[PDB]
């Protein structure tokens, strides 16, 4: 009667576990074959900070859509497409951000 | 076959960077202009976001802005639909009630009054 | 200059300038902003 | 036409002298500032006021060739000559 | 009279407004619209494959060709996306529109087994709008960047984007991305007062 | 029960008897093109554009004139109705100059929008075009009468609502000039609304003149400050600059008009304003400094001093977010002694109970009144929107208005009951010219002005209003839900400060002198070098600093009403939320952010992170200022009258005269409009 995308409630979490298992084994492939850039340890920390943002699990449809999206943005580097270090760099390194404070943001210029 | 119906609040999956939580939406119906006496811009809901910092550019003379989400006007048919869309996006909304024009009995016979002081002087 | 001459306007320059390049007397931008004035005096 | 600033850079059509404390003056160091020799303000007064016999006259540049919408100007006022919204041309009587 | 266009084949084409409607499913038909010798049918999302197998190799209606697979994004409705399958008959010389409706995040039955051209347009909708399609082989990003966030068309986000400015800065090879400053777009508030058209205004 | 069923294009609609054809068409959604008719103004059939053909009739009738009777099929899209609209449009534009490029009105023009949609594509016209000599009406309104379509709408505006009587038709046929014959300099209240009344580019704003076209400027809704009524006006911004301020239609805020002193004074915020934080140097003069350094010099004194020796004097252009933050910075860090700039009585439960602090009767509730017994105040000078509402209540319905306390020029009648405080005391008892009319009334209302309240006889005028109102309403006057006493505050912040919990008047600062005073937006003459008998250390925080700014040690720049996005309280008792239209110039910051950063620099830090956090804390202190655009009436008026009557005070000998009792007096006032290129030019020509 209703669409379910891929999985219903519980199995969607196991798909994230399947996605984390595959993407954890692909970080040595994005250093040796691709480019060294930063580090193997920091590359695995780059995974953890991405999934910590998605702490709001409430629907099976929202989780599964993020899995399908995850099976393209992280599948891009498995079957290597044109990125050449300029693309596929998720972590911001060029720009320095201002900390969230009432005394720091007001001194610099915000809102 | 296989429905798996789940009732929960809407969440943003295809969302940009940290700017949604800070910016506040103002879903309010646009007021009629002072000079233009026509009602066509009204009777349709508009979700316009609050304007951020704007400064004159050192390059030339134009006023360039750093804020990306600013120059967009959305259309809505119902007030309930506009409020549901704002919750679906993630941004906090401050809805304003539609100011309907009050029906005033403006009759031509009142201009030529005898007892009343509503008599029009010099046409 | 033989059959049909351009009409005089007394506004157009008599001597034509060369191409604007990396050499001096080149193009530069400016703004007409009068700016919002600030008042502070002892 | 326009009066030269004590700083150095020439004033444009409007009074636009750059401030002494302002950093936006490096642009005109080395390369010259493009300022027009013919100023439009002085050219309005330079053109003579034409005389009209009738009450109302219509202003035109030169028909359909020179760009001007046909505007009729009332000439009832004796003091201050009547001028159209487009040209700086003035009319009397 | 000179200046307007004349219509005569409207009544001949209106017969399909009865013909496809006389098949009569609540699974398919719903609402039928016909104007200026063109047909618009809006169909429930659950059935798309069984709808497009019909009008294909059928003796009365032989279309066989899919030219456009456009999608309409509209925030007014609860069902946000109105995907339009535009079909063209080469045997009968007529055009039909197979409209659908999908909300924020629900899969529709994709027409990969029906049409072999659909898959390229199906990837385009998933890029621009974010509408996922079930039973689709290899769903990839074509128009977007290989590290692009959000969906490029959606009326939720601005015209200028978010990762628009790209520098060749202090790092030798890496091109910068996350800077969001740009020159301001002059959004002109142009919308004429007074309704110009009768037979369009609805009572509240 | 008084309803008529009629047909618009064959569709059923129910209407009240007496309503016009155009009023019936508005119900279904139709809008007939018009030029004379207005929602607030009277009815005249001048232009004859709103022609609509009803079947079984030889002649086409106007939508203005005809009242709807039983059984009419109004055809809007018939063969004759289209030909009628196309015909008259050609007549309207036959004698109208080609001025659209030089016209101040662009896309907003009524002739442009209607001629494109309803009028013909081409004109038959060959020869003609009349030319009209322009008359200089005023320095505030530019007048080019060549473009005027002789519609007669401004003439009705000046006569019926403004009540000035200067404009009039002179001549016949083509040679008809709209305007004053005697070449009189027309300057009055509500004169900045006649530019919006005129549908064409005949009347336009002279201070605005030429800056942007209607389509180019992005519109933003905001509540106008520096006015008692608090009118709603959509402020237009053309790339980070406030170009024009135009009023929007609203039921509560008088009508669809803004004040003349509020609308024309747009340039005042842009001419002179504090950009950088200025601290007093060792030499003497104030010098520009860094934001971190200027805050550290202010926090060094603020954290050091503790007790009753620290008091803030704020009033004028102050916000509700500024009020909630300054109270949290003073009462928590030290002893609370915060004072308001505007003088208001607090002897007999003044600050306590909402019924005594603000006006009990609604701003729209002035229309449903039997007799208005106004105190010694000038409605023409203070709040022009409220004076228009009182005039509209006098014009539409028969209601005798009485104003006792120094005679002044007014749009209404007269009926003044002397000029004495003793006459007000006699009015409380069995008076001869008054009291008898107050006893026999449906719903009487007494409006007490803040102009007389801010004097020596503060409690004496308050007890006369409470004693007079208590003896009238409770005895026989009021029959259910009706207000007796009303108080209209002159200052914009005065209504907001009393509701929050600020001590009214400068008496709190005069009794005990503070060591360091952080005066947030000081405009009124309350704090001075002679007033404070110690080391100054005065902190000035507010936009546009001309008065009060030289007598300060550490001045911090703030945002104006167009800059800061915060709530504002109305005279009736309504919280209207203002939105940010333009970014603050220079290094200036918001009012809510300025106090939170001062607490962060010091030891004691206030619980505030964002604008939502400041709104939540303001909701806890007062629930009335939490809900936007929703006003609720205060209960228990008899309990407040009994507490106020306990105090004994002698009445003053001097008559209750307003400080602003002139037409030129309401041009340069409250310091915010004093530093303006438009206001100073208007005030100089008002006398000359
Ligand atoms: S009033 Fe309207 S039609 Fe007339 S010149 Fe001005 S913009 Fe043009
Ligand atoms: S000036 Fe404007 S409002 Fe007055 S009569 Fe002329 S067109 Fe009408
Ligand atoms: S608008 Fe009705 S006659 Fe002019
Ligand atoms: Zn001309």
């Amino acid at each position: 009667v209703k669409p379910i995308f891929s999985r219903d409630m519980n199995e969607a979490k196991r798909r994230v576990r399947e996605l984390y298992r595959a993407w954890y084994r692909e970080v040595p492939n994005t250093v040796h074959l691709f480019q060294l850039d930063i580090s193997v340890k920091q590359g695995r920390d780059k995974v953890r900070e991405m999934f910590k943002k998605n702490a709001h699990i409430t629907d099976p449809r929202v989780v599964d859509l993020l899995v399908i999206k995850g099976k393209m943005e992280l599948e891009e580097t498995i079957k290597v497409w044109k990125q050449r270090t300029h693309v596929m760099r998720f972590f911001h390194e060029t720009e320095a951000p201002r900390p969230k404070d009432f005394l720091s943001k007001f001194y610099v210029g915000h809102d | 076959i296989t429905v798996d119906e789940k009732l929960d609040i809407t969440t943003i999956t295809g969302v940009p960077e940290e700017h949604i939580k800070t910016r506040k939406a103002r879903i309010f119906v646009p007021a009629r202009n002072n000079m233009q006496s026509g009602v066509n811009n009204t009777k349709k809901w508009k979700m316009e976001f609050d304007t951020r910092e704007r400064w004159e550019n050192p390059l030339m003379g134009w006023a360039s802005t750093a804020d990306p989400l600013s120059n967009l006007v959305l259309t809505f048919s119902t007030k309930e639909d506009a409020v549901a869309f704002a919750e679906k996006n993630g941004w906090s909304y401050d809805v304003e009630e539609r100011k309907v024009p009050k029906p005033k009995s403006k009759s031509y016979g009142a201009n030529f009054s005898w007892n009343k002081r509503t008599r029009v002087s010099t046409k | 200059p033989t059959v049909k001459p351009p009409t005089a306007r007394k506004f157009i320059w008599t001597n034509h300038k060369f191409n604007l390049s990396g050499t001096p007397q080149q193009y530069v931008p400016y703004s007409t902003t009068r700016k919002k004035i600030q008042e502070w005096v002892p | 036409g326009v009066r030269t600033s004590p700083t150095g850079e020439k004033v444009t059509h409007t009074g636009q002298v750059y401030d002494d404390g302002d950093y936006r003056k490096v642009r005109f160091v080395g390369r010259q500032k493009e300022v027009n020799e013919n100023f439009a303000i002085d050219l309005i007064a330079e053109q003579p006021v034409s005389q009209v016999g009738s009450r109302v006259i219509s202003c035109d540049g030169g028909g359909g060739a020179l760009g001007h919408p046909r505007v009729y100007i009332n000439l009832d006022k004796e003091t201050k000559t009547g001028t159209c919204g487009y040209c700086g041309l003035q009319f009397r009587q | 009279t000179v200046r307007p266009r004349n219509d005569v084949a409207h009544k001949q084409l209106s017969a399909f407004g009865e013909y496809v409607a006389e098949i009569l499913p609540k699974y398919v038909q719903q609402v039928q619209v016909s104007c200026f010798n063109e047909l618009e049918i809006c169909i429930h999302p659950d059935g798309v494959i069984p709808v497009l197998t019909f009008l294909r190799d059928h003796s009365n209606a032989q279309f066989k060709s899919l030219a456009d697979l456009t999608a309409v994004d509209i925030p007014t409705r609860q069902n946000r996306f109105e995907i339009v399958y535009n079909l063209l008959s080469l045997r009968f010389n007529s055009r039909i529109r197979v409209k659908t409706y999908t909300d924020e995040l629900t899969p529709i039955e994709s027409s990969v087994p029906v049409y072999k051209a659909a898959n390229w347009y199906e990837r385009e909708i998933w890029d621009m709008f974010g509408v996922f399609f079930a039973n689709h082989p290899d769903l990839r990003r074509i128009l977007t960047d290989y590290g692009f966030e959000g969906h490029p068309f959606r009326k939720d986000f601005p015209l200028s984007g978010y990762v628009e400015l790209r520098y060749d800065d202090e790092v030798k090879r890496v091109v910068a991305e996350p800077v969001e400053l740009a020159q301001e777009f002059r959004k002109f508030d142009l919308n004429s007062p007074w309704e110009a058209f009768p037979a369009y205004r609805q009572p509240p | 029960s008084n309803l008529i069923e009629v047909f618009v294009d064959g569709q059923s609609v129910m209407v009240e008897p007496g309503t016009t054809v155009l009023q019936a068409c508005e119900k279904v959604g139709m809008q007939i093109p018009r030029f004379c008719y207005h929602e607030r103004l009277s009815v005249a059939g001048n232009c004859r554009m709103c022609l609509v053909e009803i079947e079984k009739a030889p002649k086409v009738v106007a939508a203005c004139a005809m009242p709807v009777m039983k059984g009419w099929n109004i055809l809007t899209n018939s063969e004759k109705t289209k030909k009628a609209r196309e015909g008259v449009m050609e007549f309207l534009l036959a004698n109208h100059p080609l001025d659209c490029p030089i016209c101040d009105q662009g896309g907003e023009c009524d002739l442009q929008d209607q001629s494109m949609m309803f009028g013909s594509d081409r004109s038959r016209f060959l020869e003609g075009k009349r030319a009209v000599e322009d008359k200089n009406i005023g320095p505030l309104v530019k007048t080019i009468m060549t473009r005027c379509i002789q519609c007669t709408r401004c003439i009705r505006f000046a006569s019926e609502i403004a009540g000035v009587d200067d404009l009039g038709t002179t001549g016949r046929g083509n040679d008809m000039q709209v305007g004053t014959y005697i070449e009189k300099m027309f300057m009055s209240e509500l004169s900045g609304n006649i530019i919006d009344i005129c549908p064409v580019g005949a009347l336009t704003s002279k201070p605005y003149a030429f800056t942007a076209r209607p389509w180019e400027t992005r519109k933003t809704e905001s509540i106008d400050v520096m006015d008692a009524v608090g009118s709603n006006i959509v402020v237009s911004t053309r790339t980070g600059e406030v170009m024009r301020i135009l009023p929007r239609m609203h039921e509560d805020i008088n009508e669809e008009w803004i004040s003349d002193k509020t609308r024309f004074a747009y340039d005042g915020l842009k001419r002179q304003r504090l950009t950088e934080p200025m601290v007093r140097n060792e030499k003497g003069l104030l010098t520009h400094t860094t934001w971190e350094d200027a805050l550290s010099r202010v926090a060094g004194m603020l954290q050091s001093f503790q007790g009753n020796d620290v008091a803030a004097i704020a009033g004028g252009l102050v916000d509700a977010e500024a009020l909630i933050a300054l109270k949290d910075l003073l009462n928590r860090v030290d002893s609370d002694t915060l004072c308001t700039e505007e003088v208001f009585p607090t002897a007999g439960a003044g600050t306590d109970l909402r019924s005594n602090y603000l006006l009990n009767t609604t701003i729209a509730g002035v229309e449903e009144a039997d007799v208005v017994l106004l105190v010694g105040t000038n409605p023409r000078f203070e709040a022009p929107l409220f004076n228009a509402r009182i005039r509209k209540s006098w014009l539409h319905n028969d209601l005798k208005v009485a104003l006792i306390g120094s005679p002044v020029d007014l749009t209404y009648r007269y009926d003044h009951l002397g000029d004495s405080p003793k006459i007000l005391q006699d009015i409380a008892s069995g008076s001869h010219p008054f009291s008898q009319v107050l006893q026999e009334a449906k719903k009487p209302m007494v409006i007490l002005g803040s102009s007389a309240l801010q004097r020596n006889d503060g409690a004496a005028i308050l007890a006369a209003v409470s004693n007079i109102a208590q003896k009238i309403r409770t005895s026989s006057g009021v029959t259910g839900d009706w207000k007796v006493m009303n108080i209209l505050h002159r200052i914009a912040s005065q209504v907001a400060a009393l509701d929050l919990g600020y001590k009214p008047g400068v008496e709190a600062i005069q009794k005990n002198p503070p060591k360091m005073l952080f005066l947030l937006g000081a405009d009124g003459g309350c704090i001075t070098r002679q007033d404070l008998p110690k080391d100054c250390f005065i902190v000035y925080q507010g936009h546009h600093g001309d008065v009060g700014a030289p007598i300060a040690d550490v001045i911090l720049p703030g945002a104006a009403y167009t800059e800061k996005s915060a709530t504002y309280v109305n005279t009736e008792g309504r919280a209207q939320q203002t939105k940010v239209a333009v970014t603050p110039p220079g290094l200036a910051r918001e009012d809510w952010k300025i106090i939170r950063a001062l607490s962060e620099i010091a030891g004691m830090t206030l619980p505030y992170d964002t604008l939502d956090q400041v709104r939540n804390r303001l909701e806890e202190v007062s629930p009335n200022l939490v809900r936007y655009d929703d006003v609720e009436g205060a209960n228990y008026f008899q309990q407040a009258s009994e507490l106020s009557k306990l105090v004994n005070q002698q009445l003053l000998a001097d008559p209750l005269v307003p400080p602003q009792l002139t037409i030129k007096d309401f041009y340069m006032t409250d310091s915010i409009s004093r530093a303006s290129q438009t206001m100073a030019k208007c005030v100089k020509a008002v006398t000359e």
